């Protein structure tokens, strides 16, 4: 067994990163990051939403896009997703700063290394 | 000590295969090399990128033919030992691994980028393998050992999958925490968080992962806690074959006996038919398929571990 | 469609967990007029 | 041979004596192999039967029923619960329906082969029926005849195990409890070893569609050709017994057009699937 | 030696392993071709048409290589 | 011709319809126990 802990290194990471650009995230009790710049007018464990992220690394490098709606059903997505969307309503905003062990894990996939901080921004525009 | 071995006979099959349309340019009279030299004489290397970059590829966006790679590597390495004067033994490693990939591609205007368009894989694997530790154990309708240790092996290796995925950094997310509670009766998943409470949240018992290193490890007697959760295997496993004419050496010259040999053969062999890539394992957020389970990079239906003594044992005495 | 097995009985879907029953494959569906011949089929243990 | 005054199998009527016996059927259904009668051009059903109202153990003239026809897709339930009942399946041992399905234990596990296996244990525990129940728990459900020996009323008895005359000896012949004993040397011989099984097409699936086209014929004393889809009429008139008597005898063959159902129950159009053919007799007073 | 003929009832189902069905023809006992399909070209092959006014029943079978077997089969 | 008088090819038959899919003469719409009480016996046989 090879098990490899990155909690801290990217909690570090991510300080730093919020240390070089000016901006203000509030933290959970998981470790995750968020930034909410506007609201609207709450999605739950089951529910269908539509969204407009786009997830990039800390160099800012996009391993993600979707300038299009998808939806998701917010249960089959990573636990950053599942923490940070039931955080806002239609028509708003959020970044996250999801860390590794709340993302693609310790090892990752293709094109997506281990132990990799990943930024998303995502325009959620419905909660059906 | 090790003088008993007399031959090695090591068989090593590659072939391999590219097939790229799209190619605008044309051959002369003797051939051509425009793509490479290699190319012609197969050097199997990559040329999507340079024909790309070099500007005979076609300029069509929508093309829809698919380049395609294909290869197939076989191993049958042979080996004879004599430990004794009148027993012989041969060994047996046979390792077959087939693997199709397809892709379509575009070709950027601009700066003639060689860009491609869902790639996938398949193919078929084999490889030669030991599973008598468990051949003789008793298993029926009514009582396997192996199976039992098959049930049993699914919590460790799904524990170990966490541990690989979650690094111990943090506690690993189960069915049975608060974290995670179990929904209530109209939920369609409450049947599966009830069914495995103890497993982590991306491995349950229905997972491919999780399910056939188990199997393996099961019915080939490795050990749960060390056993490894790769689907393919690397070396394989000597499968044997011994001869012994040497009891009639004892005190069978006048003992009534003219002849007695004693042949005893196990060749065993487990196979993937068809394993392919999965479209689901992207870089996509999702990662969860309907069963809660995370998506794996390779997906097989069917893996099949043969194991034959043929004959288990053979006495033939002739008075 | 709504037909979508990915979003069963999400939202606004016309097929219900029931759709994964053999014994309430019928009562599956959100529709009023859907037929055992017309609109689905049902074999327990199809070979592939 | 159908009894109208005899209780069925699975009937629970608390009143079936006090009943008129012209308002009972008795039925069976089979599958059809080529289920395209378009292709295969299927013209017509054409049987040649006794007219029961000649021989020397003639039914009395006022005993005149009609026989039912039905082509088509049959419902397989027998038992109307929704559920495929097979007795391959059940046990102590093994998983039921939590709640029961109205008409006995069915197994909530999928079947996978319609085969017994051979152990005498659970083959009596097995071998019970389209209920379910091995005959000591049928009161539970069949509460009008609780007090029975079989209140299902599904026993079978073999031929040669029972008393009686020929027709008597085959009136309990087409149980479906405990005709499959493993051993064929059993006083009761099993007369089969497939499980009693709600699928008679044997594709593992048990329809519930009910759309199929009904013909029928009479059954009376004075039938004659022309009528009544009748073709051709034979009359024996010296047949020698084993006895040593004589007896007459009328045969009559019936040509019913399949083309030409007299009606047709359910959402069926057409004859390029007809899956299975079912029979069964009503109207009668006594014994046919 | 390929074939595997089979009647269960009233059909008779005829599946060569490993090769191609050319031609059936079936004959009674009496040598009345009571069946015959001159063209299939297929690997399973189900009659389920014979009228087989008695019991045994003669059915000769070509494959593509022309290997012309004969196989007696009871009628059920 | 196709021969359907074979005796172990017939089984016990469901309650069926006399007029049409509306017609509860033998109580063929029921879903309780009532729906087998129009079920006299019935022995199929060959005479061996």
């Amino acid at each position: 067994d090879e098990v490899k802990d990155y909690t801290a290194e990217n909690e570090k990471e991510i300080v730093d990163y919020l240390a070089q650009n000016n901006l203000t995230a509030q933290r959970t009790n998981s470790g995750l990051y968020y930034i909410i710049t506007k609201e609207g007018s709450h999605p739950t464990l089951n529910s269908n939403i539509t969204v407009i992220y786009k997830g990039y690394f800390t160099n800012g490098k996009v391993f993600d896009e979707s300038t299009e709606g998808v939806s998701y059903s917010l249960r089959t997505l990573i636990p950053g997703w599942k923490e940070g969307i039931p955080l806002l309503k239609s028509g708003g905003e959020i970044q996250l700063f999801v860390p590794a062990h709340l993302g693609y894990g310790s090892n990752g996939n293709k094109t997506v290394p281990g132990g990799a901080v990943l930024i998303f921004e995502i325009t959620l525009v419905s909660v059906n | 000590v090790l003088t008993s071995i007399k031959n090695v006979q090591i068989n090593y099959t590659k072939n391999s295969g590219t097939v790229l349309p799209g190619y605008t340019p044309s051959v002369g009279f003797l051939g051509t090399s425009k793509p490479s030299l290699g190319f012609v004489f197969g050097s199997q290397d990559d040329v999507r990128y340079e024909a790309a970059k070099r500007g005979w590829l076609t300029t069509y966006q929508d093309f829809n033919q698919s380049f395609t790679q294909v290869s197939n590597k076989l191993l049958k390495v042979t080996a004879n030992i004599d430990l004794l004067p009148d027993l012989k033994v041969d060994l047996s490693m046979d390792r077959s691994y087939s693997e199709n990939t397809s892709e379509q591609y575009s070709v950027d205007p601009s700066t003639n980028e060689y860009k491609p368009l869902s790639p996938y894989t398949y193919g078929m694997f084999s490889i030669s393998t030991v599973m008598i530790k468990t051949a003789f154990s008793p298993s029926d309708e009514t009582q396997s050992a192996a199976f039992d240790d098959f049930r049993s092996n699914r919590l460790i290796i799904a524990n170990r999958l966490a541990e690989g995925h979650y690094g111990s950094g943090v506690a690993i997310p189960r069915y049975g925490d608060a974290n995670n509670p179990i929904p209530a009766e109209t939920d369609p998943n409450y049947a599966v968080y009830t069914a495995n409470q103890g497993y982590p949240i991306g491995y349950t018992k229905s997972n491919q992962a999780v399910l056939l290193p188990a199997f393996l490890a099961a019915y080939t007697g490795s050990d749960a806690s060390s056993s490894s959760t790769n689907i393919f295997r690397s070396f394989p496993i000597p499968n044997w074959s011994i001869k012994y004419n040497g009891l009639m050496r004892y005190k069978y010259f006048k003992d009534k006996f003219k002849r007695f040999s004693l042949q005893h053969n196990y060749r065993a062999s487990y196979t993937i038919n068809q394993f392919r890539s999965n479209f689901d394992y992207n870089s996509s957020p999702k990662v969860q398929d309907v069963n809660t389970n995370f998506y794996n990079e390779i997906i097989m239906s069917n893996v099949n571990l043969v194991e034959q003594f043929s004959p288990l044992i053979r006495m033939d005495f002739e008075l | 469609n709504k037909y979508d097995p990915a979003t069963i009985g999400q939202a606004g879907s016309f097929l219900n967990s029931n759709i994964r029953e053999i014994v309430t494959a019928k009562s599956g569906f959100n529709n009023t007029n859907v037929s055992e011949a017309t609109d689905y089929s049902v074999l327990e243990n199809a070979r592939k | 041979t159908y009894y109208p005054g005899e209780r069925g199998p699975y009937n629970n009527n608390p009143s079936f004596g006090a009943s008129n016996p012209s308002a009972n059927f008795g039925g069976i259904m089979r599958a059809l192999n080529s289920t395209n009668f378009e292709q295969g051009n299927v013209e017509y059903i054409q049987f040649w039967v006794l007219d029961p109202y000649v021989g020397n153990g003639e039914s009395p003239a006022t005993n005149a029923g009609k026989i039912y026809f039905n082509l088509g897709e049959i419902s397989e339930d027998v038992l109307k619960d929704g559920r495929k009942q097979y007795e391959n399946g059940l046990g102590p041992d093994q998983v039921m329906v939590n709640p029961q399905p109205l008409w006995g234990d069915v197994p909530a596990s999928q079947s996978l082969i319609y085969a017994f296996d051979t152990n005498p244990d659970n083959r009596k525990n097995q071998d019970v029926g389209l209920d379910g129940l091995p005959s000591s728990r049928e009161g539970s459900i069949y509460t009008n005849y609780a007090g029975e020996a079989d209140p299902a009323g599904d026993d079978y008895t073999y031929y040669l195990n029972a008393d009686g005359g020929v027709l008597e000896r085959y009136k309990n012949y087409n149980g479906t409890e405990g005709n499959s004993a493993v051993s064929i040397n059993d006083p009761n011989r099993g007369s089969t070893t497939l499980p009693d099984v709600e699928d008679i097409n044997r594709d593992n699936t048990m329809s519930t569609i009910n759309a199929y086209y009904e013909y029928s014929i009479d059954v009376k004393p004075g039938m004659q050709v022309g009528e009544n889809y009748i073709t051709d009429i034979r009359e024996v008139t010296n047949v020698d017994l084993p006895n040593g008597g004589t007896t007459n005898a009328r045969w009559i063959q019936f040509k019913i057009p399949v083309s030409q159902p007299q009606n047709t129950i359910g959402n069926i159009t057409d004859f390029r699937s007809i899956r299975f053919m079912r029979m069964f007799m009503t109207g009668f007073n006594s014994q046919m | 030696d390929g074939l595997l003929i089979s009647v269960k009832d009233k059909t008779i189902k005829v599946t060569s392993a490993k090769e191609n069905i050319k031609e059936v023809n079936i004959f009674d006992i009496t040598g009345k071709l009571i069946y015959n399909k001159k063209k299939v070209g297929n690997t399973e092959l189900s009659i389920s048409n014979l009228q087989s006014a008695d019991q045994v029943l003669l059915v000769k079978v070509n494959l593509e290589n022309n290997a012309q077997i004969t196989r007696k089969v009871i009628f059920k | 011709t196709i021969d359907m008088r074979s005796a172990y090819a017939w089984s016990l038959a469901s309650t069926p319809f006399i007029t049409s899919i509306n017609d509860n003469t033998f109580n063929a719409n029921s879903n309780t126990l009532e729906y087998g009480f129009k079920r006299a016996k019935l022995s199929w046989y060959t005479i061996d």
